[PDB]
C-alpha cells in the first residue's frame, strides 16, 4: 500500500525503520518543466523559420 | 619621404577605422533614435487618446438619421423621442452626400455629422 | 460666449509647498520607519507570491 | 483607546499658510492652530483646521495667549457651514515639547474632549514623517512618581479623500506613482539603509549623550525592554535558515528559468524581422 | 584638406559623441513619460458606470451602442480592446461619463 501510495511511508528490512514525510510543493516544477518543453517547439520552430530563410 | 604617404598614412588609415568605429556610433545613433521616435509616437498616440479624452466627456455621440433634406442647408433630421433636431452639420461634409433616409453619425450637442452608417 | 469670457490660469508653488508637499507625498507612499513593509512582501515572496508566481506561469 | 489617526495633508497645506501669514516679524513661534477632525469613530480622521493668534514671553515658557471667543465663533461658523466636523485637538507647529504645552493642551482637555497633540516640524527637513498624535492622557507610573499628564505616541497615516489625491497629483506632475518592477522598488531598495541609517543614527548619538550626561527619569525603564528586545536578536547562527536559503535560492531558480525562456521567447521576432524586412526590402529597393 | 581631414573629422567625432548620454536621456525619460501616461490612461477607467448593450460596428475601431435607455449612441471605441469584443449581441459596458468600454460582459 506504500506502492500503490494510499499514504506517506517507506520500509526496513535491516533496521525495521517507518519514515513518513511528504512534498507539498508539487505544482512548480510541473509548469516550470512544461514551460521549458513548450518553449521548445518555438526555439526549433523558429530555427526552421531560419533554416528556411537563410538556407 | 615615406611619411604621410606610409606613417601618417597608416595614422589616416586608423583614421578610416575611426570612422568605423563612428559608423558604430553612427548606426547606433540610428536604430536608438529609430526606437527613440517609435516610444515618442506611442505614448504620443496615447496622448491624442487624452485628446479623445474631451470626447469620451461629451458622453459619447448620438445616432443621427435623416429623413428628409432640406435646400436651406439646415438638415432636418430624426433624432430619438424629445429629438427632430435640424440643424446645419459640419462645414467640412457636404450636405447633398447625405442621402435621406438612411441612418448617419451626429455629435450629441454640436449635431454635426460624421460619416454615412448602413 | 457671447456676452461672457474667461481668463486664463496659472499657479505658484514655492520650495516649502514643493518640498513639504513633495516629502509629504513620498511619505504618504512610503512607511514610517521605512524598513519595515520590506521583509513583509520579501516573506510573502515565500507565502503568497509563490501562488501569484504559479499563476504568473 | 484609539490606535490610530488620520491627519490629510490640508491641515499641513495650511501650516505651509501658517508660514505664509507670519508678515515676516522675527517671532517664528510654535504657532498653535486650532486642529480639527472626526473623533467619532475610534479612528480620528483630520479633514480640516485653522490658526488662532498665539503667543509666549521670550523668558517664561508658561506665559501662553489664547482665546475661546475667537475659538467659539470660527468653529461656530466652521460649524454653520458643516456641522459634520467638530473640535477634536490642536498642534504646534515647534519642534521641541515645551513645559508650557500640558496648560496649553489642559484648556483643550477642559472645553474640547480629550484632545490630541501633533509634533510637526516648521522645515520640513526632516526625512521621516513630520507628524506624530501625542495622545494626552494621565499614566500611573510604576516608580510611584505622581501621575502626570503622558504624551504616548499614537501611530498615523497621512492620507487624502478624492480630490486632495487629484489637486496634489496635478499640482506636482514631478512623484511618480506606485509603479512596481525596476524603479520604484530599487529606489527604496537605494536609500532605504540610509532611512533607517539616519533613524537609528540620528538616535543612538544623543541617547548614548543622555547616558552619560543624562539623569531626571528619562523613562530608564524602558531601556531595560528596550536593549532586551534588541538582544533578541543575538546575530542568529542561519543552521535552520541555511534551509531558507535553498527556498529562496530555488524561488530564484524559478526566476532564472522565467526570465531566461521567457527573454528567449522575446528574441524570436527580433530574429526573425532582423533579416526579413531588412533583405527584402534590400531585394526590392533595385 | 588631407591632414585637417583628421582634425576637422574630431569635431564630428564629439558631436556623434554627444548623441550617445542624449539617446541615453531621452530613452530613460520618455519611457517613465509612458508608464505615467499609461497609467494616467489607466485610472481613467474606473469601476462604477453604466451597461449598456451593443447593436452593430460601422468601422473599424467606432462603432455604436444601444444604451439601456433604448437611444443609441455613436462611440469610438477605446483601442486597447481588440476584435473579439465587437461581437454584434453582447453585453458591452461602456463608461458612466466617459462612456467608452472597459469590458463586456459573460451572459
Amino acid at each position: 500500500m506504500i506502492l500503490d501510495k494510499k499514504f506517506h511511508g517507506i520500509l526496513d528490512q535491516g533496521e525495521g525503520v517507518l519514515i513518513i514525510f511528504d512534498e507539498p510543493p508539487v505544482d512548480k516544477t510541473y509548469e516550470a518543466a512544461l514551460e521549458t518543453i513548450q518553449n521548445m517547439s518555438k526555439v526549433v520552430d523558429s530555427l526552421y523559420n531560419k533554416a528556411k530563410k537563410l538556407t | 619621404l615615406e611619411e604621410g604617404k606610409a606613417g601618417s598614412g597608416l595614422r589616416q588609415y586608423y583614421l578610416s577605422k575611426i570612422e568605423e568605429l563612428q559608423l558604430i556610433v553612427n548606426d547606433k545613433s540610428q536604430n536608438l533614435r529609430r526606437l527613440q521616435a517609435q516610444r515618442n509616437e506611442l505614448n504620443a498616440k496615447v496622448r491624442l487618446l487624452r485628446e479623445e479624452l474631451q470626447l469620451l466627456q461629451e458622453q459619447g455621440s448620438y445616432v443621427g438619421e435623416v429623413v428628409r433634406a432640406m435646400d436651406k442647408k439646415k438638415v432636418l433630421v430624426k433624432v430619438h423621442p424629445e429629438g427632430k433636431f435640424v440643424v446645419d452639420v459640419d462645414k467640412n461634409i457636404d450636405i447633398n452626400d447625405v442621402t435621406p433616409n438612411c441612418r448617419v453619425a451626429l455629435r450629441n450637442d454640436s449635431y454635426t455629422l460624421h460619416k454615412i452608417l448602413p | 460666449n457671447r456676452h461672457y469670457y474667461s481668463i486664463t490660469i496659472n499657479y505658484r508653488k514655492n520650495e516649502l509647498e514643493q518640498k513639504m508637499l513633495l516629502n509629504l507625498h513620498k511619505k504618504s507612499w512610503m512607511e514610517g520607519l521605512t524598513l519595515q513593509d520590506y521583509s513583509e512582501h520579501c516573506k510573502h515572496n515565500e507565502s503568497v507570491v509563490k501562488e501569484m508566481l504559479e499563476l504568473a506561469k | 483607546a484609539v490606535q490610530k489617526v488620520v491627519v490629510h495633508p490640508l491641515v499641513l497645506l495650511s501650516v505651509v499658510d501658517h508660514f505664509n501669514r507670519i508678515g515676516k516679524v522675527g517671532n517664528q513661534k510654535r504657532v498653535v492652530g486650532v486642529l480639527l477632525g472626526s473623533w467619532q469613530k475610534k479612528v480620528l480622521d483630520v479633514s480640516n483646521s485653522f490658526a488662532v493668534p498665539f503667543d509666549e514671553d521670550d523668558k517664561d515658557d508658561s506665559v501662553w495667549f489664547l482665546d475661546h471667543d475667537y475659538l467659539e465663533n470660527m468653529y461656530g461658523m466652521f460649524k454653520k457651514v458643516n456641522a459634520r466636523e467638530r473640535i477634536v485637538g490642536w498642534y504646534h507647529t515647534g519642534p521641541k515639547l515645551h513645559k508650557n504645552d500640558i496648560a496649553i493642551n489642559e484648556l483643550m482637555k477642559r472645553y474640547c474632549p480629550n484632545s490630541v497633540l501633533v509634533i510637526i516640524d516648521v522645515k520640513p527637513k526632516d526625512l521621516g514623517l513630520p507628524t506624530e498624535a501625542y495622545i494626552s492622557v494621565e499614566e500611573v507610573h510604576d516608580d510611584g512618581t505622581p501621575t502626570s499628564k503622558t504624551f504616548e505616541h499614537v501611530t498615523s497615516e497621512i492620507g487624502a479623500e478624492e480630490a486632495e489625491e487629484v489637486g496634489v497629483e496635478h499640482l506636482l506632475r514631478d512623484i511618480k506613482d506606485t509603479t512596481v518592477g525596476t524603479l520604484s522598488q530599487r529606489i527604496t531598495n537605494q536609500v532605504h539603509g540610509l532611512k533607517g541609517l539616519n533613524s537609528k543614527l540620528l538616535d543612538i548619538r544623543s541617547y548614548l549623550e543622555k547616558v552619560a550626561t543624562g539623569k531626571l527619569p528619562i523613562n530608564h525603564q524602558i531601556i531595560y525592554q528596550l536593549q532586551d528586545v534588541f538582544n533578541l536578536l543575538p546575530d542568529v547562527s542561519l543552521q535552520e535558515f541555511v534551509k531558507a536559503f535553498y527556498l529562496k535560492t530555488n524561488d530564484q531558480m524559478v526566476v532564472v528559468y522565467l526570465a531566461s525562456l521567457i527573454r528567449s521567447v522575446v528574441a524570436l521576432h527580433n530574429l526573425i524581422n532582423n533579416k526579413i524586412a531588412n533583405r527584402d526590402a534590400e531585394k526590392k529597393e533595385g | 584638406d588631407l591632414y585637417s581631414r583628421y582634425k576637422k573629422l574630431q569635431q564630428e567625432l564629439e558631436f556623434l559623441e554627444v548623441q550617445e548620454e542624449y539617446i541615453k536621456d531621452e530613452q530613460k525619460n520618455l519611457k517613465k513619460e509612458f508608464l505615467h501616461a499609461q497609467e494616467e490612461v489607466k485610472r481613467i477607467q474606473s469601476i462604477p458606470l453604466v451597461i449598456g448593450q451593443f447593436l452593430e460596428a460601422v468601422d473599424q475601431n467606432t462603432a455604436i451602442v444601444g444604451s439601456t435607455t433604448g437611444s443609441n449612441y455613436y462611440v469610438r471605441i477605446l483601442s486597447t480592446i481588440d476584435r473579439e469584443l465587437l461581437k454584434p449581441n453582447a453585453s458591452v459596458a461602456l463608461h458612466k461619463h466617459s462612456n467608452a468600454l472597459v469590458d463586456v460582459l459573460p451572459p
